[PDB]
RNA sequence: GAACGAGGUAGAUGAAGAGGUCUGGAAAGGCCCGCCAUAGGAGGUAACAGCCCUGUAGUCAAAACUUCGUUCGA
RNA sequence: GACCGAUAGUGAACCAGUACCGUGAGGGAAAGGUGAAAAGCACCCCGGAAGGGGAGUGAAAGAGAUCCUGAAACCGUGUGCCUACAAGUAGUCAGAGCCCGUUAACGGGUGAUGGCGUGCCUUUUGUAGAAUGAACCGGCGAGUUACGAUCUCGUGCAAGGUU
RNA sequence: AACAGUGGUAGGAGAGCGUUCUAAGGGCUGUGAAGCCAGACCGGAAGGACUGGUGGAGCGCUUAGAAGUGAGAAUGCCGGUA
């Protein structure tokens, strides 16, 4: 997908609209993307093996990649993505900007 | 006229007769075929000449004569068709074909004696009738046999 | 048959005389209808086959004896009233086209063109030259020519560059001067013609 | 029994709006505004998307096998 | 694709030529759908559990594992009216009483009582028939197409029409 | 307007109603479509609206075409339940 693990991204649709977040997950098997601070589900938790706790765990939940584009690192608005090569390895270059990633 | 106001020619469209659907239309339970007949069952037709075992008409009637492989059916044309061509012109079977007066030359062109002709022609045809010859000689044309 | 001539940028010129035998004929509604129905049926391909009783992978044996059994008398397990299948008089693969006389089809196409003339949706665009296949140029051309609904453009020689550009619109298509039909003419409700194709179709008819 | 052009088998590049606002759980929906289009095929995108993504039109790409066109007698 | 949308469409959308049956050749099924995301029920009470009741998630819990929607047969629970001197193809129409009040209109439900009145279909000269068929509910299930012919109708040309 | 007529099996003819697709034009829909459930509404008929509840995404209308187009019975077939 156009997004990668470890990217600063911006979300479009859903209840969470127009909020910043970082990426620490990726699911290319299902185009499924977990962003920080979005889809704030509250999972019911039983004790886990020898862990003696019982409660509701409030944690992240992943969203679809089609609702996420990354931002321009220069101007800061959400921008479209293009592909370009730079001295051997190809690089991810956002549209309407010359900067990479 | 656009498509969303399509009108056919009235009387040029007829609804299909869906037999054996309900009783209000008629042709209901029996589907318009009566009762218990031989014709009333599927594939129940009789042979088209067959009349109940009674020895049919074509069998009761005898046979007639032959036909021959040699049969010269001549292309018929009467004198009235000759009036279309102009005065003093030459007519040939090929020009007859191009004018389309005869659609098939086949065994041969033959003029026949119906119609009034008052024109001078040079007619080239394989066979003539005697009335045709006297008519063209009365008109002043020349009937020569190809 | 005296439609005014228009230029590329919406400018108008002297009007063009048109063939009376082609464009002034009183149209025949029934003939136009039948010509519509003709190729309307001809476009469909009618591929549909459903398995008749004799070819449904089974049947074969008699399920049980005729007499001495409380069940009704019954043939093969694959049978019309039987659940497993075997349909009777289903759709069959077949052709849905026929043919009409040359005189009838030429009369129909003359009728529809003349009808377009008499309701005045014909706009003639002589020498339709575009140096690039970009779409927004002919979009601005059409906005200047003031067409909003669907349309049809006929240009014979410039087709190689116009056809890429104008194919962008779903409701708008180019046609060659040869390929004039009835559905495309009636449906597109606004016939764009060039004078070269005018004379070409004129001598064709 | 050579080298040459075009295909095939992996692929790459590829324009345009989180536009404002309303309902809504979620806008691809409604209203008011723009842009691309050789690309308005299609699918997915919390509901009906050309401009969200995969893509699509074009434009390219083969280390290795494979298929087609130019060389070696009266 | 003027083809089907899960009794359809391949037998087979689902671990199907499987399960199963047959000694063997062979025959040959049924069985799709939570949610956008499992975020799939932490915790409390009853209980051995199952199952429930709460609390929580969701837009929905009647959405909680055949889990979209959930018709009918069938089976229950409260009830407004009526019913233990009446025999009744079980209706219809008169009809008092009682209860209710509507897509407001010479309204709705129930009906003590009176008159008349032997189901449906098929096949028959003739059926309430003691002739036949149906336990019920739901789904499926029978005159089409091809190629010719003929007739009518309507179109285009017309002594020509036509590929 | 007047006159006359209007039982009905096999049958024959004419008018139609409805369903699924397909084009044409029009529009309806999360401010809740299809479907389901309930009403004391409308037409001569097949049927068709309106208002509630459920339901949670597709569907009418206009005109024409094409049909796997209309079930109560076949000791019909399958599923469910008496």
């Amino acid at each position: 997908m156009h997004v990668k693990k470890g990217d600063k991204v911006m979300v479009i649709s859903g209840k969470d609209k127009g909020k910043q977040g970082t990426i620490l997950a990726a699911f290319p098997k299902k185009d499924r993307v977990l962003v920080e601070g979005v889809n704030m589900v509250k999972k019911h938790s039983k004790p886990t093996q020898a862990n003696p706790q019982g409660g509701i765990s409030n944690q992240e939940a992943p969203i679809h990649v089609s609702n996420v584009m990354p931002l321009d690192p220069k101007t800061g608005e959400v921008t479209r993505v293009g592909y370009k090569v730079e001295d051997g390895k190809k690089v991810r270059v956002a549209k309407k900007s010359g900067q990479v990633l | 006229m656009k498509l969303h106001e399509l009108k056919p020619s009235e009387g040029s469209r007829k609804t299909r007769n869906r037999v054996g659907r309900g009783i209000g239309s008629g042709n209901g339970k029996t589907a318009g075929k009566g009762h218990k007949g031989q014709n009333a069952r599927s594939g129940g037709g009789v042979r088209p000449g067959f009349e109940g075992g009674q020895m049919p008409l074509f069998q009761r009637l005898p046979k007639r004569g032959f036909t021959n492989i040699n049969r010269k059916e001549y292309a018929v044309v009467n004198l009235d068709k000759l009036n279309g061509f102009a005065e003093g012109t030459e007519v040939t079977p090929e020009l007859l074909l191009e004018t389309g007066v005869i659609s098939k030359l086949n065994a041969g062109v033959k003029i026949l004696g119906n119609g009034k002709l008052e024109k001078k022609l040079t007619v080239k045809a394989n066979k003539f009738s005697a009335s045709a010859k006297e008519a063209v000689e009365a008109a002043g044309g020349t009937a020569e046999v190809i | 048959p005296k439609v005014a001539l228009y230029n590329q940028n919406g400018s108008t010129a002297g009007d063009i005389e048109l063939n009376a035998s082609v464009f002034g004929i009183e149209p025949n509604e029934s003939v136009v209808f039948d010509a519509i129905l003709m190729q309307r049926a001809s476009l469909r391909q009618g591929t549909h086959k459903v398995k008749n009783r004799s070819e449904v992978r089974g049947g074969g044996r008699k399920p049980w004896r005729q007499k001495g059994t409380g069940r009704a008398r019954q043939g093969s397990i694959r049978s019309p009233q039987w659940r497993g299948g075997g349909v009777v008089f289903g759709p069959t693969p077949r052709s849905y086209s026929y043919k009409l006389p040359k005189k009838v089809r030429r009369l129909a196409i003359k009728s529809v063109l003349s009808s377009k003339v008499i309701d005045n949706n014909i706009i003639v665009l002589e020498d339709l030259t575009l140096d690039t296949a970009k779409t927004k140029e002919m979009a601005a051309i059409l906005k200047g020519l003031s067409v909003e609904k669907k349309a049809l453009i006929v240009t014979a020689d410039a087709n190689e560059a116009v056809a890429l550009s104008a194919r962008n619109i779903p409701g708008v298509t180019v046609v060659e001067a040869n390929g004039i039909n009835v559905l495309d003419v009636v449906n597109h409700e606004k016939l764009l013609i060039t004078k070269a194709a005018v004379e070409k179709v004129e001598e064709v008819l």
